[PDB]
DNA sequence: CGGGAATTCC
DNA sequence: CGGGAATTCCC
């Protein structure tokens, strides 16, 4: 019956919100399972359906309960500021969107927006002319929000819509959340990854120095990590000394000593960076060793 | 037209004027916007010190004559047209873009700037905060030139020097003005101060080719190339825009010395040099080796 | 569909 | 204020 889902999920990270003096077009927001060669974007779909439908999108705040957000979704078929609607033929029964931007609204601004958002959602629709007596509950609900909706983290809510008879789409459904999308900027939401490394080859104890090279991070949640677990586990660190973090982009530390009682043939392993709380990472670079001498 | 002939009146003794004695620091001092809420800065002076940094002085010569005396510091751009310069100097005694200092000529004729600082308007006003200043008649050689060729050095300023005299009659002449030696602000890349911050390895083998990393300040990657410069020899490595890692890193390849392997090693300096300016930094120990070292 | 200059804020 | 970093804009 009313059952949706989002088949193909929004990249998480590595999407860059962008401002409106920026202009409305420098992508759309890809997916997670998509890359070069072959794209991919945020796909939805609709099981044990009931024909032709619509599928209205707009941005939520990330805080767990579904609510809006000051972050207008922009983009070709979307309503200027806020709701991207499409629709699907009678088998397709599945939307993707490929061109779907958001709209970054500054933090001097975050405010006049989402309270004049919060007017529509009430004046807009309903009987006209509010009256001064909602207008102190909308300044309310908006400031008594603007604290905890996290201007950097967005989540898409696919809300499917049927026609009630007499030819009318109105009819809701179960509108279904995707999981956040850290804005590709944002100090603390980007994607840890790393340029490149000096040094390749390792030594073999816990004491060498390698420079590293890296994209924006902060002095903190920070720390950089090697292993190869076909194991239950195994880490090692490196130095959490700040005083190494070059200007946001760049660390260099001491290679950490590997238990690796067997002292044999070179062993190579993996090495990626990762966030403290946020508890990110990187990709699979390969760090040998050798049998000292 | 023309008052009075060369009379030998004056003879060898009067016509005062002024000097910069200590000039500006060059480049290193942050111009800072009127958002940033400030006052008073630290400006050092060309030649200073980590230590008992130096400051601004100036003094005043042909003084003789004369009970006391107004400076004008302002800022004017760098060329021909040293018109009022938009960003206007904050600090004591600085009204608007402006200081002043009615320091007593004959007895110690010398001020030293202490808290005195820039301020940097954003573009978006440029033009018109040079209206204001225009209107209040604010230009130290009234040459205002506006709409139509523009492009303002917002990174570099003169300041300008107008020192007022005035005697007991009602004959307060005018010197001529003084430029400083320009100054650059530290927040911004193309003019910052060049510095490396560490290095790979201190020795490699003059046959070259090496691979060494390095981290720097910010600099513009298309404009900046590592030198390893010194006496009888200059050979500058080689690398691509490419491994410019985010203005804070360089990944070069050591080039091999000027053909040479005479016996034990020679130490060499390595250091950056902009490509546009030519502005070089602190070098750095480095040190070549004479090809292999075939051996037990 | 990124890099980094220009501004603000802590 | 210094010194750094987050934020908004402009190529």
């Amino acid at each position: 019956g009313p059952y949706l889902v989002i088949v193909e999920q929004p990249k998480q990270r590595g999407f860059r919100f962008r401002y409106g003096c920026e202009g409305p077009s420098h992508g759309g927001l890809p997916g997670a399972s998509s890359e070069k060669g072959r794209k991919t974007y945020p796909t939805v779909k609709i099981c044990n359906y009931e024909g032709p439908a619509k599928i209205e999108v707009d941005l939520v705040t990330h805080s767990d309960p579904p609510r809006a957000h000051a972050h207008s979704l922009v983009g070709k078929q979307c309503s200027e500021l806020g709701i991207c609607a499409v629709s699907v033929g009678p088998k397709d029964m599945t939307a993707q969107f490929n061109n779907l931007g958001v709209l970054h609204v500054t933090k001097k601004n975050m405010m006049g927006t989402m309270i004049q958002k919060l007017q529509r959602q009430r004046l807009r629709s309903r009987p006209q002319g509010l009256t001064e007596a909602e207008q102190r509950e909308l300044e309310q609900e908006a400031k008594e929000l603007k604290k905890v909706m996290d201007l950097s983290i967005v989540r898409l809510r696919f809300s499917a819509f049927l026609r009630d008879s007499d030819g009318s789409f109105s009819l809701p459904l179960k509108p279904v959340i995707s999981q956040p999308i850290h804005d590709s900027k944002s100090p603390g939401a980007s994607n840890l990854k790393i340029s490149r490394m000096d040094k390749t080859a390792g030594s073999v104890r816990g004491g060498d120095e390698v420079y590293l090279l890296c994209d924006k991070v902060q002095k903190d949640d920070i720390e950089v990590r090697f292993y190869e677990d076909d194991e239950n586990g195994w880490q090692a660190f490196g130095d959490f000394s700040p005083t190494d973090v070059h200007k946001q982009y760049a660390i260099v530390f001491r290679t950490p000593p590997y238990h690796k009682m067997k002292i044999e043939r070179p062993v190579t392993v993996f090495l990626q960076l990762k966030r403290k709380r946020g508890g990110d990472v990187s990709d699979s670079k390969q760090f040998t060793y050798y049998p000292l001498v | 037209s023309c008052t009075l002939g060369r009379l030998v009146s004056p003879g060898p003794c009067p016509r005062p004027y002024l000097v910069i004695t200590e000039q500006p620091k060059q480049r290193g001092m942050r111009f800072r916007y009127e958002c940033e809420g400030r006052s008073a800065g630290s400006i050092l002076g060309e030649s200073s010190t980590e230590a008992s940094k130096t400051q601004p002085a100036i003094e005043l010569r042909d003084c003789g004559g004369l009970r006391e005396v107004e400076v004008t510091a302002c800022l004017v751009w760098k060329d021909w047209p040293h018109r009022v310069h938009p960003h206007s100097l904050v600090g004591k005694d600085c009204t608007d873009g402006v200081c002043r200092v009615r320091l007593r000529p004959h007895v110690s004729p010398r001020h030293s700037f202490n808290n005195l600082g820039i301020q940097c308007v954003r573009k978006k006003e440029i033009e018109a905060a040079i209206e204001r200043k225009i209107q209040l008649g604010i230009d130290p050689y009234n040459a205002g030139s506006l709409k139509n060729h523009q492009e303002v050095d917002m990174n570099v300023v003169r300041i300008c020097f107008q020192a007022s005299y005035r005697d007991q009659q009602g004959h307060l002449h005018r010197m001529d003005p003084i430029l400083s030696e320009p100054v650059y602000d530290k927040k911004s890349t193309n003019t910052s101060e060049l510095r490396i911050c560490r290095i790979n390895k201190e020795s490699g083998p003059c046959t070259g080719g090496e691979e060494l990393y390095l981290l720097c300040d910010k600099v513009q990657k298309e404009d900046i190339s590592v030198v390893f410069s010194t006496a009888s020899w200059e050979g500058r490595a080689d690398f691509s825009q490419a491994d410019v890692h985010r203005q804070i890193a360089i990944v070069f390849k050591t080039p091999p010395y000027e053909d040479l392997e005479i016996s034990e090693p020679v130490t060499v300096n390595v250091f950056l040099q902009r490509l546009t300016d030519g502005v070089c930094s602190e070098p750095l120990p480095f040190t070549y080796l004479p090809r292999d070292h075939d051996s037990y």
